[PDB]
């Protein structure tokens, strides 16, 4: 899961 | 002895960090749900809580070294740590003299009376002033302050963490940058390192404190939907 | 002919509930994340109709019997109607001469340009704002748009509904105090009833429409995050 | 799931 935490951890 | 370039180099890429993702101005506030002085200043915090949260995954991603981890061990350390980072975060504007957080004006002026009616009773309310007070005494150094809250993010003891080794070495490297900043350019801090390390102690009793009391919250609907998708995503327990 | 006991009282119990759940002074809204005038807009209308659902869930909830349903039949109604049923209640709003949903001030004051940011094309705002004027053009009555919007909400024909004949029960009812209506207590409308029902079709293509976009949104975390968890439950496609 | 709908549709 985690949809959000993923895209803003992403560059 | 003193501080090498690796190790200066580590604080100056902290210090700009957390300047790029700690507004003083504290402009962004009027964007959140509006503070009313029954749970009546859970809205607007928690829109502060989920912009706290979006900072401090902007301050992570700018550590050293935690942008190399794996996204799980990111994700386990942000869940984990996120609400301690916060309570750090949140002491650069805690006050004495009226002892709350002022951020910018009157109308974001939280007082340990507003602070309450957010859901939170004062069995969190309570250590949670008492940790901001014993820390804002330290009168640290945005260095020794930005490089606590890396130390604190990359602790490898956190329910998730898949490398504990990787995260293990980070760490330390940032508890030495800190053990040694405080030896050389900080006067009079020889019992300093001892009483921080003992901050990082104190947060994971708050920690814990809130969990249980968020845990309550998230369970009742009708203040769930109060949340954030954010919030719920981050302290919810989805493995 | 003329309307019987039971009849008006089905007019008074949905008035009254629209009453009850549609404040005329728009005062709620600066609770509302502040509107902004690249999705600007999100925050504020995506907490105008997380606002917006709540209502139209207390509305249902005094039809009755709604109450009597399937909490299954209730929620496969709601999720599936209640987008139109916020388009329908929120004409009471929409003003000819500005073009514009005018919500008690200035700020308040959606035009075609602010609807823009947030998150929808004109593929949708087009056929909607027409759908606002063609409606509005008919000048109903109080008993006549609190129908149409109890009727709209009381369709069997939705993905979900199990007991789509109880449902088709309570609708054809409420579809009769209508025609009854229009006929003794509404004249000059003798062509109206048609053009009502044909209302209801044109939502169910601003239905379809705003689903296509809103999923598009829904995939993008970046601004899912604006949303409510109210709205994301009930746009959401869980099964 | 509708954790939300359920509790604001229940009295
Ligand atoms: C603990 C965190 C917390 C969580 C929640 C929820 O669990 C999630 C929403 C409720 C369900 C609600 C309110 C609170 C809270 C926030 C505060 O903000 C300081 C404030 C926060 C952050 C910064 C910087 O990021 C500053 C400025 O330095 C000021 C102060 C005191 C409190 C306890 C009541
Ligand atoms: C269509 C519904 C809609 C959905 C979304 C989302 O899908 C979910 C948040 C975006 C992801 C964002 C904006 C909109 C919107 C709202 C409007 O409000 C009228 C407004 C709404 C309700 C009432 C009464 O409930 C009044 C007063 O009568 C006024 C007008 C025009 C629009 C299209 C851009």
């Amino acid at each position: 899961r985690h949809k959000i935490l993923h895209r803003l951890l992403q560059e | 002895h003193m501080l090498s370039d690796e190790q200066m180099q580590i604080i100056n890429s902290l210090v700009e960090a957390h300047h790029k993702t700690y507004d003083d101005s504290y402009s962004d506030f009027v964007r959140f749900r509006p503070p009313v002085r029954r749970l009546s200043m859970l809205p607007h915090l928690a829109d502060l809580v989920s912009y706290s949260i979006q900072k401090v995954i902007g301050f992570a991603k700018m550590i050293p070294g935690f942008r190399d981890l794996t996204a799980e061990d990111q994700i386990a350390l942000l869940k984990s740590s996120a609400i301690e980072i916060i309570m750090l975060r949140s002491n650069q504007s805690f006050s004495l003299e009226d002892m709350s957080w002022s951020c910018g004006g009157p109308d974001f002026k939280y007082c340990i009376n507003d602070v309450t009616k957010a859901g939170h009773t004062l069995e969190l309310l309570e250590p949670l002033v008492k940790f901001q007070v014993g820390l804002k005494k330290l009168k640290l150094h945005e260095e020794e302050h930005v490089l606590l809250m890396a130390i604190c993010l990359l602790s490898p003891d956190r329910p998730g963490v898949q490398d504990h080794v990787r995260i293990e070495a980070l760490q330390d490297r940032l508890c030495d940058v800190l053990q040694a900043y405080i030896r050389i350019q900080h006067p009079g801090g020889r019992l300093l390192y001892a009483k921080m390390i003992q901050k990082l102690a104190d947060l994971r009793s708050l920690n814990e404190e809130h969990s249980k009391q968020y845990r309550s919250l998230s369970f009742q609907p009708e203040h769930s939907m109060q949340l954030t998708p954010l919030v719920l995503e981050v302290f919810g327990s989805e493995v």
